[PDB]
């Protein structure tokens, strides 16, 4: 709780030495990158054979027996030591079965915990992204040309902020749009980690 | 059949490049001539 | 007949392991193809400590390597005395943890950990007696920080009651190899407080220090090191396997240190260490090993006596020695140096004696300090936690691996304990 | 068994990707054709059963001219003739060009070379992608195919090795305006940014070599020498190896602060060589000198958030221990209050293999210092305003937005480097 | 002096013939030229089990090889023991069989099945004492399956009395090899249900996970496969031909292994299968290989016999061993897996011990497994059959060398009721 607080305190201090808001800041930006972590991990999980892979060993030796493991050398046979790959396709290890969000966090509200959001309406941040692009929009729209001068410096949000983050990406839509049947298969359910 | 014998020969041929490249790793590992507690002569463990 | 298991973990743990197998073949005069060559009854008396029968004359490390990157344990299978280790017991992943203590605890360990306790298992029930295991690893790094935790809590749950032997490579206080250092510390050190039954606290900085002034080295490299520190794990189990006059097993070891359960830290050190200019110059005596032992430059540890206060103190002797000449110097340093001992014990001195010194040395002797001292070191760990958490500088790291981020509070707090827990033992009055 | 996926992108990348190829061939000892006269160039080479030894490299280009000159080097019968991807037109110093319309075939392609490769290692330590940050190939096309990998592969470490624009010299126009693009890219897609600039590298090989006409050659030889440096711990052994994925637990210490300075020591020609100690203390205080910075930006007005040391050759562990701790010690160089540590040492028994025909010397001692630094944000600072002074009169904004291009996507890309003006600035703060 | 008559059926009967007929030479101390060159008296002992003594030295093998094309045994007189075999043997037609169960069973079988009978006929009054005729083919194949299908009938019918024991290749899960593999195998499996007393099941995938995963072989040829399913078709006749302290001949595992007369359908393995790395690593002992045995990885039948429950288990052993520590390991494994093994049979495992181990190794041991497991084989193999006869393709060719459609329901029939069988036996609760 006291580390709480502080926390509170610190990033407070900093917002108001910087100028930018404290959801906008680098020590807030872990969340993100434990959604880039998950979203990266399902979609590898989640790949046809052929995207994962045209190798005759992984397709061919692991798949029979349905053992799914390989035997990798790491030299002659007096090294006699090797590694088990022991992947089973189409099946996240238990390890990483577990999605994580920050429920308690206060920044992390406006969001609802992030998470997965594998849906790609819901992926990185649609409501941001959308008044950001509205508002540009609007400016083009009544002919509100920006930069105008020099003096006067950019306000400086951030990608997520501006709905530019990595979890924004087109090709995060369209794979995740290609993938979501074996997606769903392995994820059913977004966790909603908000409630 | 030659076959064994091929195989024989590159198992020997492995076996002494492992060799070298552990005589290698000793030199470095070890700084000094002598050992550093019980003060003697070190040299490679060998006895092969 | 009381067997012991030794597991290495990460790079730091596996090359001292490696190290200390090299020290321990030789003790047993045991060639790096196995086969016994010692021409003496002793070494093959209790030979089965550390090793197994193979289908030849071949004698097996009962050693179980670890790691998630397979450079570590390519240099050790291609190093002198890497042929003697079965390749089933290279317990090893393919991506590193990148000096992530939640990788190598949490995502990366936890898939390799089911073959480490499968080895584990393996290699344990074979035993006839288990003394316990012994693990060699480093805080500070991923892989070895973290899968010694996980082992350990494992390995804790499976055999409550068999011994827990830990040798831990503490961060160095000046220099930091790493930059996480105080995080995977503080994590490792939560973790070995509430299981590991007995621990040893080393520093490389102490270690330097120890090797450019008594030893004077010129280049040490972290070979002298792990030689260093492979002889006190020698010295700390030999009257395990040689008969003493005085005998302490393990377990003995503990109970004679550890007054409380969590004040198991210990600082560590070997006698005698000695230049090669003045190894003829000193005599090699009873009350030269003494002195040279409570000298606090011989501490293996970064944290010195002298700040503290010594709960209790084993010494591990070894040679044809009298037990009235030990227990005399014992009770006079005690005397001399009062100050430095704590009032409410009365004996703070654990003397044992094995009849088999070391090669080379007609006497030796190992020595482990539980003292208020290493308060410092968790000190300074705790400074340096502090700081880098307070703006989370490479936690997001930790939190994307799936570690709360209280975790770290709770790791904390716990190493905080413990230092608390030091400072009231140390400034704690009789009646 | 612990591969690197080397990707080398327009003039500049696939330049310095030369001299990188050169650098390991001579490192492994294979040969131009092919083929050597254990297993440690499986990190850059996958060998075929004839032998030969082909580098896992894939040189992406939407120019002809650059990838024929390889085609027709002596490194014809080494690099694979499908790996080197040559295309029609080139991006003509245009970010829209080489990202939006020309890009798109060739990054296809480039993809699905890219998959052919992975799939032929077992392992993956990660991705190194040498590009020119201030043209349209390596800025569009480096950006696009970035986002490509992040997108696809994950969670593999992407080290790209970006050369932004010089403070004063420059040898292009509308350098700042596909600058500012491809960092509004790479700022969310790289692991690890290393940032290069070519005033200081001349400068370095001005001084320290005493060229006093540098050129590209030296340059990229530079360059590659550092890469090795950084690649030594993953194919050669020694005390305190260094992983891929550890540089950035290591040295990132929040997600968009990964742009890194790199300095090499020493900088040495042979006349000078063998005449001064090169100890490990003089090599480290020459590594954290201002000069040797391979960026034009003076680390005195920042601190020091991390610093990564390689040593490669003779090194002993107390040895650096005594030189960082001398490195501490000193007044000059300044740490961050949050980052006592701050320091991540590896070590490595492989001297640095000297390319012959090349300036630098035989040392028997190397170190790389890789540091993040919150002095680095000056280097964005000056191109925010070569940016916006050109945007106020719009000029050039017409060829980028002919290829599909709006003034969203600039007034974006100014934002964006603006934001990490006030991230290096807050991580500089208390 | 128990004869046992070998037939070899297709081409891959036909390989894996010439394989286990070179092995057997090599273990008797014959040369190709058939001259004993053994130089151990035991091997001599019982050599007319196998073969039959020419005008000189010579020892002629008691094999019948079939097919309807020459290339195939053109092939086995070229291979490195081809001149052993009499050359009357020899019996092959004009135009094989385009992998057609119909064609090699009804229209170009039927011919070559008189000179079959005799040549086998022939054989068989020349033995003093028959157990019986052993039949090594591949089921999914047109001469193969249909031919030794059709010649186990008439054997069956001549010599009721006698042990037939098949050696039948079923068509690989995973990658098949020709398109009609289910059409024959659905065929084949009617027939050995009604007529082999004794049947083990091989996939060729079986074979190359156990030589990729316990073999660690590269690139295994059919050669590998041949010769791990010679090394168990010697091992489970060793018995009959050297001195075994337990013995145990073929009637005796029979009757110790299927429990039913339907229920005849066995998985087998051999052990100890070892890499070349860890040959001087590995502890040679019961125990280990007993733990190699029971493993479903050393299983060259493709169902994995986790999922369903032992009904019977033999173990034949071959070295100089205590009967102690085998017996003791077996019931070991009982006692541990029980879960695996059905109830209502107090023990599972028919123990045997031979005194001669094969060549090289010092110790050896087979294993003949009947469990509920090949119910999942026979349900795969259902699965294409039902899958490709429910739009009739391919099923012109059968329908025109004239078989009835009948058939083909009948068989299917069949095999479902067998799965049947397995399934009940598999669930069935004691009292
Ligand atoms: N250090 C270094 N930088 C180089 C070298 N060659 C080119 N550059 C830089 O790279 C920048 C342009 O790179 P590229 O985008 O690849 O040029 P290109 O291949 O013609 O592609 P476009 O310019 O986009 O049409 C220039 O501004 C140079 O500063 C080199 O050999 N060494
Ligand atoms: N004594 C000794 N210490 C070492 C050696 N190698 C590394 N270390 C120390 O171990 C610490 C942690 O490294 P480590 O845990 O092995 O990294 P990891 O393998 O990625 O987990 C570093 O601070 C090093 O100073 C060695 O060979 N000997
Ligand atoms: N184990 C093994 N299997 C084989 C060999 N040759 C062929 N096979 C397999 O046996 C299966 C059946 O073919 P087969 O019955 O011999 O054809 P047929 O003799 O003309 O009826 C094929 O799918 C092959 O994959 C061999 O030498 N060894």
């Amino acid at each position: 709780e006291q580390q709480q607080a502080k926390w509170d305190e610190v990033s407070s201090t900093l917002a108001y030495r910087v100028g930018r808001a404290p959801t906008e800041l680098a020590m807030q930006r872990g969340p993100a990158w434990r959604t880039r972590a998950e979203l990266t991990e399902l979609l590898y999980r989640a790949q046809p054979r052929d995207a994962r892979g045209s190798n005759p060993d992984e397709v061919w030796t692991a798949s029979l027996r349905d053992a799914w493991e390989r035997i990798l050398p790491l030299g002659s046979i007096f090294s006699g030591l090797a590694i088990k790959i022991r992947d089973r396709p189409g099946e996240l290890p238990a390890t990483r079965a577990a999605r994580v969000g920050r429920p308690l966090d206060p920044l992390l509200a406006p969001l609802g915990g992030g998470g997965t959001t594998l849906s790609p309406a819901t992926l990185g941040h649609p409501a941001a992204a959308a008044a950001h692009a509205q508002h540009v929009a609007t400016l083009a729209a009544n002919g509100v040309m920006l930069g105008a001068t020099t003096n006067k410096p950019p306000l400086g949000r951030s990608l997520s902020a501006r709905g530019r983050a990595w979890e924004d990406s087109e090709m995060l839509k369209q794979r995740v749009a290609e993938y979501g049947t074996r997606l769903r298969a392995l994820a059913p359910h977004d966790p909603d980690f908000g409630a | 059949s030659s076959g064994g014998q091929q195989l024989a020969a590159k198992d020997t041929a492995v076996k002494e490049a492992r060799q070298a490249r552990a005589v290698n790793l000793y030199s470095k590992s070890h700084s000094v001539s002598h050992n550093i507690i019980t003060g003697e002569p070190i040299k490679f463990p060998t006895a092969g | 007949m009381r067997e012991i298991v030794h597991i290495q973990g990460g790079q730091c743990g596996n090359q001292i392991g490696a190290k200390f197998w090299e020290v321990v073949s030789d003790e047993h005069g045991i060639d790096p193809t196995g086969t016994y060559h010692g021409d003496s009854d002793l070494q093959l008396e209790r030979i089965n400590v550390y090793f197994n029968e193979a289908t030849g004359g071949r004698y097996v490390p009962r050693a179980i390597l670890m790691d998630l990157e397979p450079g570590t344990m390519d240099s050790v299978r291609s190093g002198p005395y890497g042929q003697i280790f079965r390749p089933d017991n290279f317990v090893f992943g393919q991506t590193g943890a990148g000096n992530n203590w939640a990788k190598g605890h949490y995502t990366e360990g936890a898939e390799l950990i089911d073959s480490v306790l499968d080895v584990v298992r393996k290699e344990a029930e074979s035993c006839d007696c288990l003394q316990g295991f012994q693990v060699c690893h480093s805080l500070g790094g991923g892989t070895g920080s973290g899968m010694g935790t996980l082992l350990i809590s494992k390995i804790r749950e499976e055999y409550p009651d068999r011994m827990m032997l830990t040798f831990s490579v503490v961060p160095s206080p000046k220099v930091s190899d790493t930059v996480v250092e105080p995080y995977n510390a503080t994590l490792s050190v939560h973790q070995l407080v509430e299981n590991a039954d007995e621990c040893m606290v080393l520093d490389n900085e102490a270690l330097y220090d120890i090797c450019f002034r008594t030893l004077k080295l010129t280049t040490p490299t972290f070979g002298d090191l792990n030689h260093l520190i492979s002889a006190v794990m020698s010295g700390i189990t030999c009257c395990l396997r040689f008969p003493g006059q005085l005998n302490a097993d393990l377990r003995k070891l503990a109970v004679n240190l550890i007054p409380f359960p969590r004040l198991h830290f210990f600082m560590v050190g070997f006698t005698p260490l000695t230049s090669r200019g003045s190894q003829q110059y000193r005599a090699l005596t009873v009350p030269e090993l003494t002195q040279q032992m409570w000298d606090a430059k011989n501490m293996m540890c970064a944290a010195d006596p002298r700040h503290g206060r010594y709960l209790t103190a084993s010494a591990l002797f070894r040679g044809r020695m009298s037990t009235k000449e030990v227990d005399e110097q014992m009770l006079n340093v005690q005397n001399k140096n009062s100050s430095y001992f704590v009032e409410w014990i009365p004996n703070n001195v654990k003397s044992s004696v094995c009849d088999i010194p070391p090669k080379g040395l007609k006497m030796s002797a190992t020595f482990i300090g539980n003292s208020t001292a290493i308060q410092e070191m968790f000190k300074r760990v705790s400074e340096q936690f502090t700081a880098m958490f307070r703006r989370k500088a490479f936690l997001h790291w930790y939190t994307g691996e799936g570690m709360d981020e209280m975790e770290f509070t709770e790791a904390e707090s716990n190493m905080n304990d413990l230092v608390s827990e030091y400072q009231q033992y140390q400034d704690a009055s009789a009646e | 068994m612990r591969e690197v996926i080397s990707i080398h992108i327009g003039q500049a990348g696939i330049q310095v990707g030369n001299a990188c190829w050169e650098l390991y061939c001579l490192e492994h000892g294979i040969q131009p054709d092919g083929q050597m006269p254990d297993d440690a160039f499986n990190t850059f080479f996958s060998e075929t059963g004839a032998g030969k030894h082909v580098p896992r490299c894939i040189f992406l280009d939407l120019e002809p001219t650059v990838v024929d000159e390889v085609r027709t080097g002596t490194y014809r019968q080494l690099f694979h003739p499908e790996q080197l991807i040559s295309g029609k037109e080139d991006a003509a110093n245009n970010f829209a060009r080489g990202h939006y319309t020309i890009g798109k075939e060739i990054v296809d392609l480039a993809l699905d070379r890219i998959r052919k490769l992975a799939d032929n290692c077992t392992g993956l330590q990660g991705f190194l992608v040498f590009n020119a940050v201030g043209g349209g190939t390596g800025s569009g096309l480096g950006s696009l195919l970035l986002e490509r990998l992040s997108v696809d592969y994950g969670k593999k470490s992407k080290l790209g090795f970006t050369v932004y624009p010089s403070p004063q010299v420059s040898t292009a126009v509308v350098e700042p305006y596909n600058s500012v693009l491809s960092t509004h890219s790479l700022l969310e897609h790289t692991d690890v940014a290393v940032m290069l600039d070519n005033e200081a590298i001349y400068d370095i090989c001005r001084r320290s070599l005493d060229i006093e006409r540098p050129t590209y050659t030296n340059l990229n030889r530079l360059i590659a020498q550092v890469i090795s440096s950084l690649t030594a711990s993953l194919r050669f052994d020694g005390a305190l190896n260094v992983d891929i994925t550890e540089f950035q637990t290591n040295l990132v210490p929040y997600p968009r602060i990964h742009f890194m300075l790199s300095s090499y020591a020493p900088i040495i020609s042979a006349e000078k060589a063998y005449h001064e100690q090169l100890s490990v203390a003089e090599i480290t205080n020459a590594a954290f000198e201002p000069a040797s910075m391979m960026v034009k930006c003076d680390p005195r007005h920042g601190k020091y958030m991390a610093c990564c040391l390689m040593y490669r050759g003779d090194v002993v562990p107390k040895d650096v221990n005594a030189s960082v701790a001398t490195i501490k010690t000193k007044r000059t160089i300044q740490f961050v209050d949050w980052c006592p540590t701050g320091f991540k040492c590896g070590i490595n028994y492989q001297p640095p293999t000297v390319v012959p025909g090349g300036d630098l010397a035989k040392v028997q001692r190397a170190v790389c210092m890789i540091s993040n630094s919150t002095a680095i944000g000056e280097i964005f600072s000056r191109l925010d305003h070569k940016f916006d002074l050109m945007y106020a009169k719009r000029a050039f904004v017409h060829w980028y937005v002919g290829e599909g291009m709006e003034e969203g996507e600039f007034s974006e890309a100014r934002e964006d480097l603006a934001a990490l003006e006030k991230d290096f600035e807050e991580v500089g703060a208390e």
